[PDB]
């Protein structure tokens, strides 16, 4: 069962804060979590170019 | 020869645990943890499925006698019918009318890929957690593996380690789960006895055997309309297939701890929280004894530049007169800063480079060589403006030394700014020893 793969990410990181420009070609799914005790996930579906902080 | 230590739970990190021993030379042991996995215990309450409604061929027979039969097939729907007049491509059979039966029936029945495409739930409890441990110590180096439980050997070799039980079980699971194709939910479900009409689970059967396929699933019939052969059923879809469809917030993506899952024994690895005691014993014939390549006699460092936090910054130089040339032993007493570098090789000339690291900008880490020990200061303040994408290597614990080099003047000014009224203490003491007369 073959699956696309996107593009790299642009990612152009700040301090303490990061910084990432996204270029999909259909709709895909961008998710983060961090390592601490609370991880305070995210997802959210992207159509269209955009820029995520 | 039994000796303790402690290892935070930190995958990529390797570990310096020194035995000071006398009677020998004192020897290090390099530690590395490689993908610890922690398995939890599983109950298999029942199991949940796509449902098929199975509906036998109508039955017609014109005299207007009805049979009325019950069986024991899930949730019939037991009713027939008077007053039809049925048509088909000949136009219509028989001749009667207002006397007529008409007798449908249906039941539910399991799916056909049950055997593949199920969805199985657990019960977690207490679970047990293995780890791989890599050990090397002079002239060996070799992996293990140890299910690191409250007591258990290992036996690497020549030595023997025990590793202790992890202080707290922060498991990611808790109580009731659902395994469906290699991703797992904390989704709580309802009990084997009743469910709700179309959610989840409309189906609660029990291990794949098809047995007592319980349903709740509502099934209603409804009079045929006056055209044409009919058999009006009404029913909720699939629970199965729409909880499939909106799924979304796969537990992969909320572990507390980055701690992937892999589902083929259902366990949780690579993730870091608490650390793990462990117990050792040495046999004697392991290293080297003290007469071999003494030579610290005194000892000095010096630091050129410490720029410092992201792997190792702190290039140190240590010299000091030496005997015969020869291996030795080299780590930090304190943790405020850590060292890479195993036992070195040591020259005749006595100039010897360390890497180290550390988070404060006044580092008063306290190097020992494998005889002698010497207080080391440096002044580590310019950092680096990155990001890293790599791992950090050194405890987090920033704080400027009680001695150090910068914030001296806050202490003096303290100690100034006290002495004004201690003195001023002084003085009206003085003054009313006079005065008490
Ligand atoms: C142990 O041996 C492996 C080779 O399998 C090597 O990559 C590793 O660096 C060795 N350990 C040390 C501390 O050198």
């Amino acid at each position: 069962c073959r699956v696309p793969l996107a593009r790299a990410p642009g990612v152009t990181y700040g301090k303490r804060e990061l910084t990432v420009k996204l270029h999909p070609d259909h709709p895909t799914l961008l998710t983060y979590r961090s390592l601490g005790a609370d991880p305070r996930p995210y997802e959210e579906w992207i159509d269209r170019y955009v820029e995520r902080t | 020869y039994e000796h303790t230590a402690t290892i935070p739970n930190v995958v990529g990190f390797p570990y310096k645990a020194h035995i000071e021993r006398n009677g020998f030379s004192p020897m290090t042991l390099q530690l590395e943890v490689l993908g610890t996995s922690l398995e939890p215990t599983l109950n298999l309450e029942y199991i949940t499925c796509e449902y098929k409604t199975v509906v036998p061929s109508p039955y017609i027979k014109c005299c207007g006698t009805s049979e009325c039969r019950s069986m024991e097939r899930p949730d019939y729907q037991c009713q027939v019918y008077t007053g039809v007049y049925p048509f088909m491509w000949g136009g219509a059979y028989c001749f009667c009318d207002t006397e007529n039966t008409q007798l449908s029936e249906a039941y539910v029945d399991r799916s056909d890929v049950c055997k593949h495409d199920h969805a199985a739930a657990y019960k977690a409890h207490t679970a047990a957690m293995k780890a791989t441990i890599r050990i090397s110590y002079g002239n060996l180096n070799q992996t293990t593996t140890a299910f690191v439980n409250g007591e258990h050997t290992v036996t690497v070799g020549g030595s023997r380690f025990t590793f202790g039980p992890i202080s707290t079980a922060w498991t990611p699971f808790d109580n009731k789960i659902v395994v469906y194709k290699n991703d797992v939910y904390n989704l709580d479900f309802p009990p084997y006895g009743s469910g709700q009409p179309g959610r989840f689970g409309d189906i609660q059967s029990r291990t794949v055997e098809s047995k007592d396929l319980y349903a709740n699933t509502a099934l209603k019939l409804s009079r045929p309309s006056s055209g044409t052969v009919h058999v009006p059923y009404t029913q909720t879809p699939s629970g199965f297939k729409y909880w499939i469809k909106e799924r979304g917030t796969s537990l992969n993506d909320k572990a507390p701890f980055g701690c992937v899952i892999k589902t083929n024994p259902v366990r949780a690895e690579n993730c870091a929280v608490g650390n793990i005691p462990v117990s050792m014993d040495i046999p004697d014939s392991a290293f080297t004894r003290v007469i071999d390549a003494p030579a610290v006699t005194n000892l000095e460092c010096q630091v050129a530049v410490c720029t410092h936090s992201s792997d190792f910054g702190g290039i140190a130089t240590l010299t000091f007169k030496t005997d015969k040339p020869g291996k030795c032993a080299v780590h930090s007493h304190s943790n405020v800063a850590t060292i890479q570098e195993a036992a070195v090789d040591i020259k005749t000339d006595g100039k010897i480079t360390l890497h180290f690291s550390t988070a404060s900008a006044s580092p008063a880490f306290k190097v020992s060589v494998c005889s002698a020990k010497t207080t080391c200061m440096a002044a580590c303040e310019p950092p680096k403006d990155h990001i890293v994408p790599y791992g950090a290597s050194h405890n987090n614990q920033v704080f400027p030394d009680m001695s150090g080099t910068a914030m001296t003047w806050v202490q003096r000014v303290a100690g100034g700014f006290g002495g004004l009224t201690l003195a001023a203490v002084a003085v009206l003491i003085l003054v009313t020893c006079v005065t008490m007369r």
